[PDB]
């Protein structure tokens, strides 16, 4: 049937906080019950938008939502979202994330974040697997579809103490890894008492954040979090060169949480044996003006060289590089066509170069202030 | 040694106009000068206020589709344009001038069609982007947004930036 | 290839002008630019401020009476119109460009008749609607009333309504 | 039909000027626009505000006395006027456009007397009631006293009149 | 909304038209006067509407018009009537005939400078007794000072301000 | 109505014509004292007709004329007398004689910028006591202040306030 | 940042829209009523957030809109509320819906000189009593005249006065 | 000297830069509160030093920009700061910074006419609250009128006021 | 529904058909072509020229843009039947056009979705 006129219903949605700036793509996977309410297969990859349709796709305790709520509460980006079915043993559990090519033509667990493009037009640039990253293979897993997808993958550590969290830094060192170990610890209102997240979505949402408004170029390295209280262990900055956990992490390539109950984020350099590649912003700029380019150059390939084929192409790289300058994205490049590499036996088999050699802004993670009291205007007391 | 144009030509979007443009012209780049005459002197001394708008005519003789189809379009600056002219010389070899314009496309006047003579569809463009290059080296680059007014390489509102914070 | 007009036609109610109309004039589109220099930046960017009023000219040497009709009458935008000019080239076929333009017809003037030349009646058309067609697709489509500046197919003005609720 | 003027005349009182009058100006109807752009569009749409001031030129290169006789007197409206016209044709028959233009005598120009030269005495008439008619029968009927302005046959301001209580 | 604007005007008095006279008009400023209300708590004042200013329609006649002339500073106030039209045609043709019928006292004449060469004009102005707009057929404002009904759109205004005490 | 405009002047004092020498003339403004009535029930303020205003006649010379300088501040009012004229020629020649007999008191002299090549200009003010207007050859106004007959159409509108009262 | 300038606008009145009519707008004056404090020992006067002025927003009409005309003067205050929007186009076409919801009182009428072959206008004035501008689809001004609330950038200033004292 | 005059300029506010939108700039009128002192045998009245006018400082800007629309009306005064910059170049190219940074109150936003083809300006005022000129490097002004410092070229007037008492 | 004769409350005319349902769309279809055949009293035992279907199908675009702007119709599409017309089709008079268009459908549904709340409680302090 149908209805006329108007049918007042009564139904229970939050906060209009669905506004949703399409700068950065998440990818998550974790562990799920694909109950009734939870329609979503489970080695596919699944499109989440809000809140509402994270709740839709995946059930309310399902360990997704629990990682899904997290990004949600500080950036209201998209998801390229697959599950795992869980299991018994900590090893198969650790061989489901990771998945494969153990289908018919399909991929499974972090695989599926493979098929982001061609399937949703979304290919992801924040890796996370909350929990299962404190495994050593699945973090190696995590790490080598970094470097396949250009992207940042956040890593964890174990709930134990420093030690054990530096020790898990030392065996990688790979540009793309993004380590965070406190556990943060946060209250929910199911059970009312205080849960232990994995820390992985809170960095995914922060880096989805600042992309939103003070652009890729920017370090959250100093951001605030949102839906969250404390962490499981203390770490504070302080100074003078003494044993600060701080500095004992960040020393180990490691992010931190600062102030009170969960307020900031801590790190700036990615685990990276490369001292070239130790910052995250030279990482994700390097990764994300390229897409700026790479999109917005769709054409430029499978076209045909004419005789001005390179320079108009050398001028439109340069236009669209000249208005990163204008955000504030890059310090003063250069763009130009590769004289010596480029030559007619290239041009037969359709390869021409080009050099666009920039620079970029460096994050102050060390502002000095030198500082005494002095007597000089003591004067100007009297 | 005696140097004339001898051809001209112009790319859009790499479509080449080969054929179809009679008369293109460069913008006529004018430093805004005031007559600036205070106490203790006869004469004005003229000063620099920056430049004037540039402007840039072409023109066409046949509806092309591919000079029509970027006016007055929402993107401004979205005719990226080169106008090319070949400047040959008396000894032979020729040296290439290269201009980019990278603006809006502010009018399409097509002319009197009297049945019998040219069509010529002025075109006029408004000019955003402009880099001048002679001989394959870089002459002008003018571009107010970011304020990178150069001179054959050395930018000269570098001084200005600083003082303004830019 | 290069292209050049070779005839001219007019049609008003479907009433042929076929040896009728020497010269006819379609409206020179003009984007309203305003030259605008704000601080830190040396040159003025020209702005989009809408268009110009279009203004379309044509003539006839005869009295027609299907002409002269259509002036100054109280139904506004009633001179219905259709400008056609056949664009040939050099390799044979032509390319048509047709453009209707309903304004209302703001001017008659009548030259000098001096009596062993030409009569000359011009005429003037304050464009309302106009819609330029090159090779039998759309390139143009201007009427203010509702908005609808849109160029080849798609509408340039569609980021304003939404913003003025139109 | 291609057609074009082949011979002028013109009558004030019956008294004709058969070889007298090289040129002569019909006035130029020229429709009142103002450029209207309100919220909501990006182009004016030029509107109707009645006619211009119509404007008579006629010339005459002898001191004829029936011309001159007509010139800065009391009773404005008493040239009364006649401007005849015969449109020829290709195919034989020919089209008669004959207009009375009933105003005042606005000047008269004796240009340069250079002894040896023609004479060429500009006249002006400033026209208060016009009709056009073209092969017999009405085209245009403009008197601003009563407000008359008729496009062929059917009167455009009648429905002002009914408004204004005319 | 097609786009509509004055063509042509006319002008009655008492009857006679000055259809070839009257090159300007002012129809009376319709203002409210405005208390402003600023008290304790509130931020910024508040106009409140507490009765209409003082209506004034200025007309202009290019020669001496002696059935303009008649209805200065007459005894009897009201002597005067005066009807203002305006013609407004729109896009389509569509012509809307605004009459406003105002039955003021003849306030002011002014025949100004009185050059040679310059054409003279005589200013009047009408000191609005009654005004009554009328955009197509229909009654929009009927003001009336000295009773009353203030008419907006055919229902009295004055008349609600008293059911509501 | 034909239209008629102005399009000649001309001016008399005490008899003598200044034919070739006025640029300018204004009739003294015609308005009457109006005080605004609102009251208890009534919304807009009418205007009474409660006398008329200071009645001044300018004009204006290029030369210096002794028979309008002789007038300036004389011990007697109405000692200067003036007449000023204009001529309204309508659409089809028939001129309408303008004539407006005052008597005024000469109130203003003041020769302004006496440049050298610019034409100077010696403007003159009337401080009017008595004025007549007629328009074709009937008598418009008759305004005597210090007299109680304010002549509108050749009937006193000040003695119909007595006859009221 | 990129430039951005006005290009078009429209107007709302009770829901229908003006959208061929306006050929003007005027967002009300938002300005602090500023006390000059300035006392022993200090130099220059400091100007102090003391309130607001009074909002009034004109808005023009060149035709006779029923639409403008039928909410003068109402016995309610408003009943008038009126939309004014404004585009913004930027540099690179990404055009800003700059949307102002008033909601006053309409406050003055005054259609001008009507002259023959000039166009006429219709200015009005609105007594804002309700204003809100938004920039982009985020609500920047909020002012309640009659209510506690004037909200900057959607936190009220006034709720903050109050927690300080 | 050489001759030297502005060229360009910039404004910040809050720390971003508005690079391409400000068209018009006022730095605030600095002037002193003369009393005209004419006594018992001087001839001519003296101007005396006695205190600072009201400082303020207008800038405008053509876009909708909520950086500047953030800043009206905030229950905190010096909330709004505002940095003026400008550049004087030389006969020699030799570029001067002028750079005054007020730290004032944002007094007044109004949004002009909004025509629709003519572009729109939003004219902003500051009651300044705090002033800092710098020519070149060095500190010409420092105007404290809240804290008993006026600084002209970086020594104090008002402390040597007190020493003379 | 309301007092005393006070409403109507029918969208939906008696059709099986689901396409036709709402009263406005059976109107809509058949009060558009009387404001266009009449307007098109022409176009009928004229006489089919060259451009005689181009200058009619400018016609009826532009009896049409006007119905757009009174807020008859939402955006529309008249053009000439490529396949249909023929050269046999006009030597017995037949000429097609496609007047496809769509119409505002009326809003016989307004959902309110509505709770109360407690978010804005911390106002009340």
């Amino acid at each position: 049937s149908f209805f006329h006129g108007v049918t007042v219903t009564n139904v229970d949605i939050g906060a209009r906080t669905i506004a949703l700036p399409a700068s950065s793509v998440i990818g998550l996977c974790d562990v799920f019950t694909p109950g009734a309410q939870a329609s979503a297969k489970p080695n596919v990859p699944v499109l989440l938008t809000s809140k509402k349709d994270a709740a839709a796709a995946f059930g309310i305790g399902s360990s997704i939502y629990l990682a899904c709520e997290a990004i949600y509460n500080r950036a209201q980006a998209v998801i390229v979202a697959v599950g795992v079915e869980t299991a018994e043993t900590p090893e198969a559990q650790a061989s489901a994330v990771i998945g494969g090519i153990s289908a018919a033509g399909e991929r499974t667990g972090l695989q599926a974040l493979l098929d982001g493009k061609s399937r949703f037009n979304a290919q992801p640039r924040l890796l996370v697997a909350p929990g299962h990253s404190a495994q050593q293979a699945v973090a190696t897993a995590m790490d080598g579809l970094a470097e396949k997808l250009r992207a940042i993958a956040i890593l964890d550590g174990p709930n134990s103490t420093d030690e054990a969290a530096v020790a898990y830094a030392k065996n990688f060192g790979s540009k793309r890894l993004f380590m965070v170990d406190p556990g943060v610890q946060v209250w929910d209102s199911a059970t009312n008492a205080a849960r232990n997240a994995p820390a992985s979505a809170y960095a995914a949402g922060l880096f989805a954040w600042t992309d939103a408004e003070y652009g890729f170029w920017s370090s959250p390295s100093n951001k605030e979090i949102k839906g969250v209280t404390g962490t499981s262990r203390p770490v504070e900055f302080l100074d003078g060169d003494e044993t600060c956990r701080a500095n004992l992490l960040n020393n180990a390539n490691i992010a931190t949480i600062i102030r009170d109950d969960g307020y900031r984020l801590w790190g700036n350099r990615t685990l990276s044996s490369d001292s070239k590649w130790a910052f995250v912003t030279r990482v994700r700029t390097m990764d994300l003006v390229m897409d700026a380019i790479l999109a917005g150059h769709k054409w430029a390939v499978d076209r045909g060289i004419t005789k001005t084929y390179v320079k108009d192409v050398t001028e439109g790289l340069r236009a669209f590089m000249r208005d990163l300058k204008n955000q504030g994205a890059v310090i003063n490049f250069e763009v130009y066509a590769d004289p010596d590499l480029n030559s007619a036996s290239q041009l037969a088999q359709g390869k021409v170069y080009w050099n666009i050699r920039f620079t970029d802004v460096p994050p102050a993670e060390n502002p000095n202030f030198r500082v005494e009291v002095t007597d000089q205007w003591l004067t100007e007391v009297l | 040694i005696p140097q004339t144009l001898t051809n001209t030509n112009l790319f859009i979007d790499g479509v080449s106009f080969a054929g179809d443009v009679p008369s293109l012209t460069l913008p006529k780049l004018a430093v805004k000068t005031e007559q600036y005459r205070a106490g203790g002197m006869d004469a004005p001394v003229s000063i620099d206020m920056g430049l004037e708008a540039m402007e840039a005519k072409f023109s066409t003789n046949g509806a092309r589709r591919e000079a029509l189809n970027f006016f007055g379009l929402a993107d401004q600056s979205a005719f990226n344009g080169v106008f090319r002219g070949s400047f040959k010389g008396q000894k032979g070899a020729s040296v290439p001038v290269v201009a980019t314009l990278r603006g809006l496309l502010k009018e399409v006047d097509p002319g009197d069609w009297k049945a019998g003579e040219k069509a010529e569809f002025k075109y006029a463009v408004a000019v955003s982007y402009y880099k001048l290059e002679v001989d394959g080296r870089e002459v002008y680059e003018i571009d107010p947004v970011n304020g990178v007014r150069a001179i054959n390489g050395v930018d000269q509102l570098a001084g200005m930036r600083n003082d303004l914070g830019l």
